[PDB]
């Protein structure tokens, strides 16, 4: 209830630094971002005990609810680090994109980054060619503040790129295909 | 008085070079490109431009009909191909010439002369310039090896009448050895490759390449330029020149610089070209072979003396006598260039890397930098040319000064996108024999016999870099607290007074521990105390540091969220990571998984028909480069290797269809 209610509030973020089961495991999907630890957290209902006596399936710890299988597969964790000081240390850099809650605008903080430079490097980006693919990130990064772009599910649903950056200090969105 | 029209038949840095020229000259330029040098530099600058062809060169710069079809639609009046693709190709001289379009370069005459080895030595014996005689006959006896070598000479080499690698060579000084040498060759040869015959000749000990520059006139007068030291190279080709030797004094140039002048006017060689020499530890020099055609170490030359070959050039073409005479050619200080390269030079010093260029600065704003590129941002380099990025060039009024200036303008030219070699150029150019100048031909090969390996730090280098690294990080760490004020949520700065920090080299951990005064950071390295003091703007590519009164220059080429950063120190790149106390303590419990690199092994990113494999088993591959082309929904998905080295095995053919994750070719 509380989860609910604060949505579109506060921000939500819940980071899994291990297995979660049971009613647990629903909390994520209220909150606006989920995150995991690579070969440490896990997310399921049920364990692999209750599937091999359910149904007559054979599946593992990692397989049934690892971080890599929602990462990549079902689309449920945003993001998983290699290990838990890697994973707070990209939270704080994270953390620093968001306002505190709706009622404020965007962040902005302090840029080095001229504001009225030119990219000449997008010039000859995409090809004349209607087959030829192209890196939509080489386009993302050469226009966000000093090159910096946060990418939200790296490895799911690839053809089309979200995250975060920043334009003269003020947080953005970006969303764009990846014609790749 | 000059042309109206010259057409240019190449591509790059040489091409802008001759667009410069004539726009000096008020002469109309036109370009020749191919399908994917559309938007290179050149064809910009060019006031018209003909697509020639496709991408590989034998179609589109070595097409000389296609070409010949170019210099007539735009009725161009005079050609200059530069130097490369058809410079020395007598039969487009030939139809050229048969159309009456002006050919600047060598004429037909000196490209044969010079066509092969006999030509060559037979006009440096008339030309009268060294050409040291060899024994006309095969050595049988046990004392013709010996009795032969005391009438010529003392450095005496024995080596196969017909052959080479080793078939049968040793290297003899006195006549013990000379004796011995040839009895082993003459009795064990024959168990080669069944030939039992050996020749003596002469050689040298440690070389020096110098090359001598002769410009030619038409109305029969010629002459020479200050010589060019091109001794630092790798796979036979040069990287490091330096125009005003060291080898020579007064009287050894003018000796040489007239035998290279009586070369080029008894063939009549009305064109610009380069006569190379070999001098020993002696000085002592002799011919190598003539060349002719503009040489790509020709813009350090021009530093010293003074002039500008390609305008002259096109002066001699059109049929205008030189403009100088012998007397007022000099050396007016030092120049020295650098050829850079998109190449690893760790892989057997330099492998061709493939990519784009995403950030590129030329140093245009240090004293005495002159940088000649034909690249712009946003180009590709690729397989089909010489991986060439840029030449640089720096000069000065001694040879301190301008090694000086080169060791600066390397360290704020920025290349990103690509793999380059300015880490190999940086450290050659302060090493202690390159400063004093003892350098032979194989110098590389002596001072890296393992391969290339990075910049070496010494102590003051390591607290300097642990000290900047450290700055940079904080300085990071403290802009990210400057937030603009919100009036409904108070934010208060943590009052840090000081970072306690953890930081990894290579294989040590270094204790720091710095504290902020507002533009100079105060860090105390493993008890060192250094102060780093900057403006710090963290935008920049460049940033400028100043250490204990030792200026700096540094790139910071990435940065990590877990404390990793890749900075650039004196050319190389170095990885630190950078904890802060607290999580370098319990970082220590962590597991240190460890995973497979599996980067021989490419597998289809995408279902679809295979229409192209740019690869069979042996072919060699570089980073970045196509091996795979797919063929989903009428697009071209193109699959790259992520590994050096060569194919092992290629299991999806061009026809066959393929889906996800299906091994299309496997790598050693
Ligand atoms: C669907 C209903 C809901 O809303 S959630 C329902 C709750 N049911 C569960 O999740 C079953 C509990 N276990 C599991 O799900 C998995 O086996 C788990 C525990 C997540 C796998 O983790 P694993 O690393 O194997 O831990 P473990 O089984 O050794 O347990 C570690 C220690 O914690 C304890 N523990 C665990 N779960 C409970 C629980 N629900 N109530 C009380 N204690 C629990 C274990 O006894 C164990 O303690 P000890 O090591 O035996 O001293």
């Amino acid at each position: 209830l509380r989860n609910v209610t604060a949505s579109g509030v506060i921000p939500q973020i819940s980071l899994i630094m291990g297995p979660c089961a049971g009613g647990a495991v629903y909390s994520p999907a209220l909150t606006d971002f989920t995150f995991m630890v690579k070969d440490t957290s896990y997310l399921f209902i049920t364990g692999p005990d209750v599937v091999k006596s359910v149904t007559n399936e054979d599946v593992t710890q990692e397989e049934l609810g690892g971080a890599k299988t929602h990462t990549t597969m079902s689309g449920v964790a945003h993001r998983a680090f290699e290990n838990d000081v890697d994973a707070l240390c990209n939270l704080r850099d994270f953390f620093n994109y968001l306002p505190l809650s709706s009622q404020d605008p965007a962040p902005v903080r302090e840029c080095h980054d001229p504001s009225d430079r030119l990219v000449p490097e997008l010039d000859t980006i995409v090809p004349l060619e209607s087959t030829k693919a192209y890196n939509m990130v080489d386009i993302i990064h050469s226009v966000v503040d000093e090159r910096e772009f946060f990418e939200i599910m790296p490895n799911y649903a690839k053809n089309i790129i979200v995250g975060f950056a920043r334009m003269n200090g003020r947080t953005v969105g970006i969303v764009g295909n990846q014609p790749k | 008085k000059t042309f109206d029209k010259i057409l240019v038949a190449n591509r790059g840095e040489i091409a802008c070079r001759v667009i410069r020229t004539c726009k000096k000259m008020g002469i109309k330029t036109v370009a020749i490109h191919s399908d994917v040098d559309a938007s290179s530099v050149h064809v910009k600058m060019a006031d018209e431009a003909v697509c020639v062809g496709p991408a590989p060169t034998s179609k589109s710069y070595l097409n000389m009909d296609a070409i010949m079809e170019a210099i007539k639609k735009t009725r161009a009046q005079a050609v200059h191909p530069g130097y490369g693709f058809l410079s020395e190709n007598k039969e487009f001289a030939r139809c050229l010439a048969a159309e009456d379009v002006v050919f600047i370069g060598p004429d037909t005459h000196a490209i044969q002369a010079m066509g092969d080895k006999i030509e060559s030595k037979l006009l440096a014996k008339k030309a009268e310039v060294n050409t040291i005689p060899g024994f006309d006959g095969v050595v049988k006896d046990a004392e013709e090896a010996v009795r032969i070598a005391r009438e010529i000479g003392y450095p005496v080499m024995i080596k196969a009448s017909a052959g080479g690698g080793g078939k049968g060579m040793r290297i003899a000084w006195d006549d013990e050895e000379t004796r011995d040498g040839f009895r082993l060759s003459s009795q064990e040869a024959a168990s080669s490759f069944g030939d039992d015959r050996l020749l003596i000749e002469k050689f040298i000990d440690n070389p020096r390449h110098i090359e001598i520059q002769v410009l030619g006139d038409k109305h029969g007068n010629a002459l020479w330029l200050n010589e060019r030291e091109c001794s630092i190279q790798r796979r036979n080709q040069k990287v490091v020149e330096e125009a005003p030797s060291i080898f020579l004094d007064a009287e050894t140039r003018r000796a040489m610089g007239e035998q290279a002048v009586a070369l080029a006017r008894a063939v009549k060689y009305s064109s610009a070209g380069t006569v190379e020499f070999l001098v020993d530890s002696k000085k002592n020099f002799y011919f190598l072979e003539m060349n002719t055609r503009l040489q790509v170490e020709h813009p350090v030359t021009e530093c010293i003396t003074g002039l500008d070959l390609v305008q002259e050039m096109i002066r001699v073409a059109k049929g205008y006598p030189l403009r100088h005479k012998q007397a007022d050619i000099r050396i007016n200080g030092w120049a020295v260039e650098c050829r850079v390269y998109a190449e690893d030079p760790y892989k057997s010093f330099g492998l061709p890397s493939i990519g784009r260029l995403s950030q590129y600065q030329e140093p245009l704003h240090l004293p005495g930098v002159r940088v000649d590129s034909g690249i712009q941002p946003g180009s590709d380099i690729s397989i089909y040319y010489d991986p060439m990025i840029s030449k640089l060039i720096t000069y000065g009024s001694d040879r301190t000064e301008a090694l000086k200036r080169m060791a600066d303008a390397l360290d704020n030219y920025v290349i990103r996108g690509v793999t380059h070699n300015i880490a190999l150029l940086r450290e050659v150019i302060i090493n202690s024999r390159f400063v004093k100048g003892d350098i032979s031909t194989k110098f590389l090969s002596d001072v890296y016999p393992d391969g290339f390996k990075g910049h070496m730090l010494t102590k003051s280098e390591k607290n300097q870099l642990l000290a900047i690294a450290s700055s940079l990080f904080v300085a990071f760490q403290l802009r990210a607290q400057h937030f603009q004020e919100n009036s409904r949520m108070p934010v208060i700065k943590p009052d840090i007074a000081n970072w306690e920090l953890s930081v990894k080299l290579h294989d040590k951990v270094h204790t720091v521990v710095a504290s902020n005064n507002g533009s100079v950071f105060s860090v105390e390295v493993d008890g060192s105390k250094l102060n780093v003091t900057s403006t710090w703007n963290l935008a920049s590519p460049l940033l400028s540091v100043s250490v204990d009164g030792t200026q700096r220059t540094v790139q910071c080429l990435s940065r990590e969220a877990g404390g990793n950063m890749s900075i650039q120190f004196l050319g190389t790149v170095y990885k630190v990571n950078i904890l802060t106390r607290l999580a370098a303590e319990l970082n220590k419990f962590m597991l240190e998984k460890v995973t497979e690199d599996t980067s021989s092994v490419l597998r289809s990113p995408m279902p679809g028909v295979v229409v192209a494999v740019s690869v069979k088993p042996g072919d060699a591959v570089a980073e970045g480069q196509e091996i795979c082309v797919i063929e989903a929904m009428k697009m071209q998905n193109s699959m790259t290797a992520g590994k050096t080295g060569t194919v092992k095995s290629v299991h999806c053919q061009a026809g066959d269809t393929v889906g996800e994750g299906d091994l299309l070719v496997e790598l050693e």
